[PDB]
């Protein structure tokens, strides 16, 4: 049995195609979401092969679904393309009908619905892709981050890690982050995302990509200069940290 | 190469049989007739 | 065994195996309890925090279907998305056609008719769902000519009326207690604290308001989903009640 | 590796000395099976054993 | 469980004859070169004081088709089995000495024993028919308590691919459930519950409509 | 030099001393007795005649006689004679027989077989942690199951629960699960059998399951013991095609192995270590528990683990002067412990070849690329990208 | 010898037969070893995972190592013939 | 002789013609061939003293639960031996055999040990690979001799544990004496058959697969009654944790009810392993009791390990 | 009895079975196996043309036996067993043969299967007997052929009667790695591919050194022609380097195949010299073979 289609329920009550989709997520690139209280930072790992691959004509892992909603992804690179396109045509159809900017909540349900559609029928597999969808609501400054899974279950998470070796980032993120007091300033928010991706990239600040989404439909993608500037400060404080345990131990 | 090994054991006996009737040629006075009773085996007799 | 892969497709006992297997999906899910009382039906649920980064009160396990029909859910929330939508449409078109608040009994049947599509082609209703659903509901409301009813929708398309019914992991244990704890003479404050007494015992973590979410159907208040401040107050009163004893 | 290599060479000599105990130890033994009070039965047993009915 | 053993024993009662029974693991005893004396000894007795039936049961290891499974003494046992058949052919009309044979699978049975008119007439006992099932339950029931509210036709329809062996167990089972409850008189209800405890299925498990 | 000398001084003097005293005393045993212990020796030598045959004791017969089975085909009717009493003998025990007229001498074989010599290990492994490079949690679990109940029963008393009856080790190839088992075997100070699981399998009717049964027989008597049976995918349930001899054999060995391990009151204090490499051929009635009472997954090293394996190995290699350890472990991804063991031996080798009396940076980096070739998968970024 | 006569009568019987045949050639050396059919014995590849298929392979592994020699035999090395040219190619034998 | 050469042998020195007859062991000279002294009857007590054993200390209350299956298993074996009165008056002769099947780790072994203790009659432990003791046809005389010894006693249980060897299945492709493998299987089944009606020679079989079982053997009236055993339902689980935890130190005002909701369907054996493992966590913590928390961990480890072999993953890793 | 040890063969006298003498000779089919094959007289010089292959096998196998000192100080542990791999026909058996001459240790070749011994029955647990007999006669340089060119699928198995030969394969590995004493046991393997290999023969501690023996270069091939001609009669006008460029072989044995064919022409005519023209005709015979194998990949492909 029982993983040979999506239409067998199995006596352990799992639809295998969804369970196996999750293991495909691992193949893609780390992606990390962290909300502040005036920003959401959405950052992802950028894979670098060789110098003969570009990063100009070559697609980033952060994609604009509109002008106030953003998306980063993990999964098969092929799968993700259609997932993003269909989500985008919905985002525009929403202004066509209502004439409103899309609601963050409305959008995430639409993308989870598409994966859910695929998952229910047996004529297709689902998109083997989990995404994190960041954005701000049409007029409120309340920061929103939601997550989707191949299953077509969405949740809201204040911070979440997906992609390659997600769990080891999750535990660090769980500790440092508070929902009692998220970062007040975009600058510390950005650096926390950097701290999370530091672990899994090892060398490079050209393997960390930062984009910020803020209210009033501002999305900006940050420069290699600024990211290198953030990673060096982390690198200096970390160097210092090692020295302090060495002193403190002698001192007591 | 996936048939029974039983038939393979008893194969050898016939190979001594087949070679033996040769001594009679080309005196045609003594002759040999053979009758099969299985389509399961294919005898090295049909071959030579 | 060797008779179980298809949904058509029997089975020396005579049962559809695919249909029975979806029963087992409901136990995977988080515990949900409902208790009908003559003052309203209380739908409490459990939520489970995998990380204390999953924002508890943005996951929805109680949802509004109309102003008088509510649902709680357990099982796959992938299957609950289509399941719920159907019923939200049912209540809204019924009000459109007849102006009357949908009857709870008929609202169940609409859910369960949709549950029935298994095949990929049949005579009669034309089947277009590729598998049985993987979600149960507790359906709660109040109609005007039969009072408060509490139903359980099954993904197998059968409906049992109940006085009280639990689904989820803690279904067996809750069900055992509620056999000793239902009465004709219970009241809605009493129901509310009844759900929490049963709930703490069948939750793996501990009873907090973050991991609880109760709600009521009262004719006066309509469908009211609570807050955590409200839910916390009730928790503090459960603990007082158990202290005396 | 002279400072410590010297001491290594002596360790192999020790291995042979322990081996020589295994041989030595076997050279004298003392054993006995049965119990001491069954000594009278041995005496009987020679008369039956010698004899032929078995 | 088609009732071969039964029918051969009975066959012998009718004709009032000298009945010798042999069974392929019984026949072989001690050193396997002493196995050949025993076949011969048996048939020496039989032909004298005729009529007779020599019935050889379950032949699945001294009448193997393969010659790969090693045997050197149990081979001589097959050969001395063969003399007997030969002397039936040796009488022309072999009225005096009748032989019967039984085996569980005839695919396992040796091909040279069937080959030619060395042994004649091969008789296949199928699964009981609906007709045959009705009769088989009744007879066994006689021995326990018997009630006529039991409709035996109802039972015969329900069972599919059942042997007489399997039905004796249903008759006995009907008695086990009945005693358990403490009803000193069997019902039809008990009997219907006896099909699904002899079979490995559970029909006792509530469903989504039960 | 001073540290070696200090150990060397004590162990040579005493051991050399114990040797010399055995020489003097051995003579000296003999003189006290000459008719006070001598008598039993004279009576045995005469009755035995020196040549003797074995028999197996079939049964006793009441009148001081017995019936025995010889290794030759006839049985014989013996009389019970000599010092050895018939409360020291029961059926199922081996007996010696006298040449001329077969007679019960006594027992001295004590059901010996040449397979007992094979079970019985005499070789002692290295091996303790601090030669085990990481896997802290994995070290811990095998110590609590196998080392601990024997050394400290106190904790098991206090709680009042039975001790683990085994453990099963499984994971990726070459992970060095073998060190941990060896480490358990050294530290305990317990009788360590084993065996390979490919040694119970033969081709001779019914000898195989009796060899399985024999291991437990020797362990239960010399309990507490630990038994390590390697490679259980040589004794799984797997297909066997047709026209094979081994199709029965594999079935019977496994069956006997199963009953003894569970017990019917069990040995009750013999723990087992099973190791294996294919869990898709393992039978289902040997990894359900009461048999084994943990099951543990081993996985290939990661950064912290690698640095430890590496860490021990480099300190036993001279002059790593310009060698940074951290920079190598960083780049390395998804390797076994086998591969890092190999990289130290290879890197030293390149240092020899360079005509250099010391290791370098560049000696290590070259060796590292070589062993990455060997263990590689690329369909992760092949599929993705 | 024949290829109908190089078969497995038992599991692992196939390779036993080869070793006897090439020892015997050495005993009576010089001698010419003739195999009539090596068209069933030699086949480039399989999509199989049974030891039934491995019996056929081990004849060829054995055939190769034995031909070769280590005694540097006074034999006139294996003469073989095949009706086909496309299952016994000069990439299974080869080149000399 | 036990040389298997045959002789006409002279007289003894006190032998009677009324003592030495067919089926009696006698001793003769080893080179002269004359009886002088006769020998005792039989020659099977060598194998039969070890196979029989006295009573283990397990009770039919652990055997876990209080299942319908346990009750019915007691009816087939124990009740008629104890009392045939009910059976004769109902008008049934008791089922002769009974099959113990179910996934391995269901505790058919708990059943074998328990029925021995209750019975107050002789219980023979027999392993299927202690009947294979071949020297070529010797293994068959083991089956025969052992069966015959039970049939001399009247009210007795023979129990075979995990037959699949001797009670195997048939081949048409076998090798090396796979006929003698069949001969030993078939030897058992015929003697069974033959004695019927026996009363009170009762056969139990534990099989880990009922399809590695001869189709001739499986045929009812060797094996008239068959009981299926299963993974205990939630209640049966709850009961069994309390037996084992009575023995351990635990928290007064703990929830065993909670541990069963958490645990999914699983082998009864592995249900026993929970309590042991929970205890392990209390042991390394140095705590002198076992919390509710550490049982939660103990289920989690066993289940999560087991999932590794069969069916992975959940959707409640984010949900 | 001190001059005796358990599992030491001992000779006996008459029918008393009084001990006579001690047998330090132990007669086994393991031994007869090696006895037909003898000590080989292939030398390194004949595999001359590639000396890199000869240089890595020397360092790993020979050098730690003769001088353990270096690797007990500078490195850690005796360098592990090698597996020879490369395209078919390169010279991988030839290399093993050559090494055997130069080391002067006891080899325990051991041909292409081990199921070739059925004098004590089939090796199911007598495979392990090999290690014991080797350990005594130490150094234990072992050579094994499991060429494994056939069966593109064979690694996914876990097995039918694959199991018998796998049980033989497996028990080798356990014994090798051992428990834990060693007497410098080294296993040279020769094999066709490592992609087409016996499952779990390499994993990867065993055997984690690897030696590649590549397809020869023209610079390599010229030397191979040179040495085969020194035994024979040289080319006239010394064009033996000149022909190397015209066709490159694809193996070391293809280089050999030119010379044998070339000197065959001299056999037809019965001349005492060879010439350039003989060498040229000879290359073309070797190419016929590359053509016979693949020809349909140029016509009726994709
Ligand atoms: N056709 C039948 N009519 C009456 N009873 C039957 C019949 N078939 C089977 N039985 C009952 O089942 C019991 C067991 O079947 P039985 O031993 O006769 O099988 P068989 O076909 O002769 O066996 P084998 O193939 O093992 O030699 C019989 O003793 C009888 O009580
Ligand atoms: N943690 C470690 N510390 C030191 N050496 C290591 C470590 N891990 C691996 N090794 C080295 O690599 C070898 C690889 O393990 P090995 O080949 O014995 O396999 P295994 O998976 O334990 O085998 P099997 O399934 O046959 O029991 C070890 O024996 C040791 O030499
Ligand atoms: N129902 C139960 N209650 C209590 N403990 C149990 C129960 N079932 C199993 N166990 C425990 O698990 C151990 C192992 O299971 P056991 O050996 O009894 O199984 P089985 O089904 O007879 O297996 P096999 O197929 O290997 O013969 C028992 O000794 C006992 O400790
Ligand atoms: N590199 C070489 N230098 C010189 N002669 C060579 C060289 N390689 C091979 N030879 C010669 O060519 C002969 C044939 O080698 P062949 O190609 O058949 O070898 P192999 O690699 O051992 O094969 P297999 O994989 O079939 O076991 C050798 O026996 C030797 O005489
Ligand atoms: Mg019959
Ligand atoms: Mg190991
Ligand atoms: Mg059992
Ligand atoms: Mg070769």
């Amino acid at each position: 049995g029982y993983d040979r289609a999506l239409s067998i329920f199995s006596p352990d009550g799992h639809i295998f195609q969804v369970e196996y989709a999750l293991e495909a997520v691992k193949r893609g690139t780390c992606a990390v979401g962290v909300k502040g209280k005036n920003c959401v930072v959405l950052g992802c790992e950028r894979r670098s092969t060789l110098k003969l691959q570009d990063t100009r004509i070559t697609p980033s892992k952060v994609s604009k679904i509109d002008s106030h909603v953003v998306l980063s992804f993990s999964g098969l690179n092929a799968d993700s393309r259609i997932l993003i396109e269909k989500a985008r045509v919905e985002a525009q159809s929403h202004r066509l009908t209502l004439e409103d900017p899309v609601t963050v909540e409305y959008l995430t349900r639409y993308v989870a619905g598409v994966q859910q559609r695929y998952t229910q029928s047996g004529g297709v597999r689902p998109f083997g892709v989990s995404t994190l969808i960041a954005g701000f609501d049409p007029r409120d400054d309340e920061p929103k981050l939601y997550q989707t899974e191949p299953s077509g279950i969405y949740s809201s998470w204040s911070a979440q890690t997906i992609g390659r070796n997600s769990k080891t980032v999750r535990e660090f993120l769980e500790k440092n982050y508070d929902r009692k007091e998220p970062p007040a300033t975009v600058e510390e928010c950005v650096k926390l995302t950097v701290r999370s991706l530091l672990e899994v990239v090892q060398t490079g600040a050209k393997n960390i990509e930062i984009t910020v989404v803020k209210p009033d439909s501002d999305i900006v993608a940050l420069s290699s200069e600024e990211i290198n500037q953030y990673v060096t400060q982390i690198e200096q404080e970390k160097q210092e940290q090692q020295e302090q345990d060495k002193k403190k131990k002698s001192n007591h | 190469s996936e048939g029974t090994s039983a038939d393979r054991e008893i194969q050898r006996t016939l190979m001594e049989l087949l070679t033996q009737m040769d001594g009679f040629d080309n005196l045609g006075q003594t002759k040999i007739i053979m009758a099969t009773n299985r389509p399961d085996t294919l005898d090295p007799a049909l071959l030579r | 065994s060797e008779y179980d892969r298809g949904v058509s497709t029997f089975s020396p006992e005579g049962r559809l195996f695919q249909v029975e297997y979806s029963l087992e999906a409901i136990k995977l899910g988080s515990t949900a309890i409902g208790i009908a009382t003559k003052e309203g039906v209380v739908l409490g649920v459990e939520k489970r925090a995998t990380s204390p980064l999953l924002e508890s009160d943005s996951i929805e396990k109680i949802v509004e279907i109309d102003r008088h029909i509510g649902c709680a859910m357990s099982g796959l929330t992938a299957d609950a998305r289509s399941m719920i939508e159907h019923a939200r449409t049912a209540a809204v078109t019924h009000n459109l056609y007849y102006d009357e608040d949908i009857n709870v009994e008929s609202l169940t049947q609409s859910v369960c008719d949709l549950a029935l599509r298994f095949g990929e082609g049949a005579s009669g209703e034309e089947r277009l769902m590729s598998r049985p659903f993987g979600v149960a509901l507790l359906i709660a409301g109040h109609d005007a000519d039969d009072g408060y009813q509490l139903f359980h929708a099954e993904p197998s398309g059968t409906f049992y009326r109940y006085n009280a019914k639990a689904i989820g992991s803690g279904s067996e244990g809750a069900q055992a207690e509620l056999l000793n704890e239902w009465h004709s003479s219970l009241t809605l404050k009493e129901a509310e604290l009844l759900v929490l007494k049963i709930l703490k015992q069948v939750m793996e973590e501990k009873l907090d308001e973050n991991n609880a979410q109760l709600s009521c159907i009262t004719k006066q208040d309509g469908f009211k989903i609570y807050d955590n401040e409200k839910t916390a107050e009730l928790i503090k009163e459960l603990k007082e009640k158990e202290a005396a004893e | 590796a002279a400072p410590y290599a010297a001491k290594l060479k002596q360790t192999e000599n020790d291995l042979k000395d322990i081996e020589a105990r295994i041989k030595e130890k076997a050279g004298v033994k003392e054993s006995d099976t049965g119990l001491a009070p069954s000594h009278l039965w041995d005496i009987m047993g020679d008369r039956q054993r010698l004899g032929e009915e078995h | 469980g088609t009732g071969k053993t039964l029918l051969a024993r009975a066959c012998a009662a009718q004709t009032n004859a000298t009945f010798l029974k042999l069974a392929a693991p019984q026949l072989v005893q001690m050193y396997i070169g002493e196995g050949a004396k025993l076949v011969r000894d048996a048939f020496a007795l039989a032909k004298e004081k005729a009529p007779t039936i020599i019935f050889i049961d379950e032949l699945d290891a001294i009448g193997t088709k393969r010659f790969d499974s090693e045997k050197s003494g149990d081979r001589e046992v097959q050969r001395t089995m063969l003399e007997l058949l030969n002397q039936l052919d040796g009488f022309s009309s072999d009225d005096r000495v009748k032989v019967l044979a039984a085996t569980n699978r005839v695919d396992v049975l040796d091909p040279a024993l069937l080959r030619s008119g060395r042994l004649d007439r091969k008789i296949e006992f199928p699964l009981p028919s609906e007709d045959s099932r009705a009769q088989i339950l009744q007879i066994h029931s006689r021995k326990m308590t018997t009630d006529d509210d039991i409709n035996w036709q109802e039972l015969a329809r329900s069972t599919d691919e059942f042997n007489g062996a399997q039905l004796k167990a249903v008759t006995v089972e009907a008695g086990m459930i009945a005693l358990r409850n403490g009803q000193s008189s069997v019902k039809h209800e008990d009997f219907v519950e006896g099909i699904s405890e002899v079979q490995a299925r559970k029909s006792k498990s509530v469903s989504f409509y039960a | 030099t001073r540290c070696k000398l200090k150990l060397l001084r004590m162990e040579r003097i005493k051991d050399h001393l114990l040797l010399e005293e055995e020489f003097v005393s051995n003579s000296e045993i003999l003189k006290p007795f000459e008719k006070k212990q001598e008598e039993e020796k004279k009576q045995l030598e005469e009755i035995r005649g020196n040549p003797l045959s074995i028999g197996t004791l079939e049964e006793i017969i009441d009148d001081d006689h017995a019936i025995v089975t010889s290794p030759t085909m006839p049985d014989y009717y013996v009389s019970i004679l000599s010092f050895v009493d018939k409360e020291l003998l029961e059926p199922g025990c081996s007996v010696l027989l006298h040449h001329k007229t077969m007679s019960i001498v006594g027992v001295l074989q004590d059901d010996a077989d040449p397979m007992v010599s094979v079970m019985k290990m005499d070789k002692s492994p290295t091996e303790s942690y601090s030669d085990i490079g990481g896997l802290e949690s994995q070290i811990q679990e095998i110590k609590e199951s196998v080392e601990l109940p024997l050394t400290h029963p106190e904790l098991y008393e206090e709680m009042g629960i039975k001790p683990p009856k085994g453990v099963i080790l499984y994971g990726a190839p070459g992970t060095g699960k073998t060190l941990l088992a060896k480490a358990v075997a050294n530290q305990t100070s317990a009788t360590f059998l084993r065996i390979v699981g490919s040694e119970l399998i033969q081709k001779y009717l019914g000898d195989g399951p009796r060899l399985c049964r024999q291991i437990f027989k020797v362990a239960g008597e010399n309990a507490p013991s630990i038994v390590f049976i390697d490679e259980i995918d040589a004794i799984g349930t797997k297909r066997y095609d047709s026209n094979s001899g081994g199709e029965r054999e594999i079935q019977r060995t496994m069956l006997e192995l199963l009953n003894q391990l569970d017990g019917f009151d069990d040995r009750g204090d013999v723990k087992v270590i099973m190791a294996t490499n294919k869990i898709e051929t393992l039978d289902p009635a040997l990894i359900r528990p009461g048999r084994i009472d943990r099951k543990i997954l081993f996985e290939n090293p990661d950064l912290s683990t690698k640095k430890k394996i590496l860490g021990i190995h480099t300190s036993k290699m001279n002059l790593s002067e310009d060698v940074n350890l951290e920079t190598l472990v960083t780049t390395k991804d998804d390797l076994s412990g086998a591969d890092i063991q190999a990289m130290c031996t290879e890197a030293g080798l390149l240092a020899l070849r360079e005509r250099r009396m010391q290791v370098t940076a560049e000696d290590f980096k070259q060796a590292k690329e070589r062993v990455m070739k060997n263990k590689v998968e690329e369909n992760l970024e092949g599929l993705y990208l | 010898v024949n290829g109908s006569e190089f078969v497995h009568k038992y599991l692992g019987e196939g390779p036993r037969m080869v070793r006897d045949v090439f020892r015997l050639a050495r005993e009576n050396a010089p001698s010419i070893i003739f195999i009539d059919e090596v068209d069933s014995i030699a086949t480039k590849r399989f999509d199989a995972q049974t030891g039934s298929d491995r019996e056929v392979q081990r004849i060829l592994i054995e055939l190769l190592t034995q031909m070769d020699g280590f005694d540097q035999s006074t034999n006139v090395k294996v003469i073989m013939a095949t009706n086909r040219a496309d299952t016994l190619d000069p990439a299974l034998l080869r080149p000399g | 002789l036990k040389q298997i050469a045959k002789f006409v042998v002279g007289l003894g020195e006190r032998v009677s013609p009324t003592d030495i007859e067919e089926g009696m062991r006698v001793g003769v000279d080893r080179s002269k061939y004359n009886i002088e002294l006769p020998l005792p009857p039989r020659i099977d007590p060598s194998v039969t003293m070890m196979t029989v054993e006295e009573k283990p200390d397990v009770t039919y209350s652990d055997v876990g639960g209080c299942k319908d299956q346990i009750e019915k298993l007691r009816e087939v074996v124990e009740l008629p031996l104890l009392s045939p009165e009910r059976f004769a008056t109902l008008g049934i002769d008791p089922p002769k055999g009974i099959l113990l099947y179910g996934p391995p780790g269901t505790g058919k072994t708990l059943c074998a040990r328990a029925v021995a203790n209750r019975t107050d009659a002789t219980f023979i432990r027999v392993i299927g690979s202690e009947l294979v003791q071949k020297y070529v046809g010797e293994g068959a005389r083991m089956v025969r001799e052992l069966f015959e010894m039970a049939r001399t006693k009247k009210a007795c249980i023979i129990f075979f544990d995990e037959i699949d060897a001797v009670g195997g299945a048939r081949f048409d492709d076998g090798a090396g004496g796979d006929n003698e493998v069949q001969r030993t299987m078939l030897e058992l089944i015929t003697q069974l058959d033959g004695f019927d009606p026996r009363g009170n020679i009762k056969v139990m079989f534990a099989t880990n697969r009922p399809n590695t079982l001869d189709p001739a053997l499986l045929r009812p009236g060797r094996i008239d009654r068959k009981v299926e055993f299963s993974l205990p339902d939630l209640e049966g689980r709850a009961n069994i944790f309390r037996i084992h935890s009575k023995s351990m130190s635990v928290e007064r005002g703990i929830r065993w009810e909670l541990i069963s909701r958490l645990c999914p369907n699983s082998t009864g054996a592995e249900l026993r392993s929970v309590c042991t493992e929970a205890g392990m966590f209390a042991i390394r913590a140095r705590r002198k009791v076992a919390t509710e928390k550490d049982f939660l961990k103990a289920v989690d480890k066993v289940i999560s390990g087991y999932k590794k072999f069969s069916s992975t993953s959940r959707y409640m890793q984010y949900n | 009895v001190k001059d005796l040890k358990a599992s030491q063969r001992v000779c006996l006298r008459s029918d008393s079975y009084m001990l006579h003498k001690v047998l330090e000779n132990k007669a086994d089919p393991l031994v007869s196996l090696m006895m037909v094959e003898k000590v080989p007289d292939s030398t390194y010089d004949m595999v001359g043309g590639l000396t890199k292959q000869i240089k890595e096998i020397k360092e790993v196998i020979e050098l730690p036996v003769k001088h353990p000192e270096l690797f007990e100080s500078l490195g850690i542990a005796q360098p592990k067993g090698v597996i020879l791999y490369g395209p078919p026909g390169t010279g991988k058996t030839l290399l093993a043969r050559a090494v055997a001459h130069h080391t002067d240790c006891k080899f325990i070749r051991v041909s292409g299967a081990e199921l070739v011994q059925k004098y004590i029955g089939e090796g199911s647990r007598m495979v392990r007997e090999l290690f014991v007999m080797a350990r005594e006669h130490a150094p234990s340089i072992i050579f094994m052929d499991e060429i494994d060119s056939i069966g593109s699928t064979r690694v996914e198995g876990s097995g039918g009667g694959d199991s018998e030969v796998q049980r033989t394969m497996l028990e080798l590995l356990n014994q090798l790695d051992g428990f834990e004493t060693s007497k410098n046991i080294k296993i040279i393997m020769a094999t066709n591919r490592l992609d087409i290999l016996d499952p779990a023969l390499l994993r990867p501690g065993r055997i984690d050194r690897k030696i590649e023996f590549p397809p020869p270069s023209v610079a390599a091939r010229a030397e191979i022609l040179r040495i085969h001609s020194r035994k024979m009669n040289l080319t006239r006008g010394i064009n033996l380097r000149k022909v190397a460029e015209k066709m490159n072989g694809c193996s070391g044995a293809d280089v050999k195949g030119v010379c044998t064919e070339a000197g065959m022409y001299a056999l037809r005519e019965r001349r005492i010299h060879v010439t350039q023209e003989d060498f040229e005709l000879a290359v073309g015979k070797v190419m016929n073979k590359n053509q016979e194998t693949a020809i349909s990949v140029a016509k009726l492909f994709k």
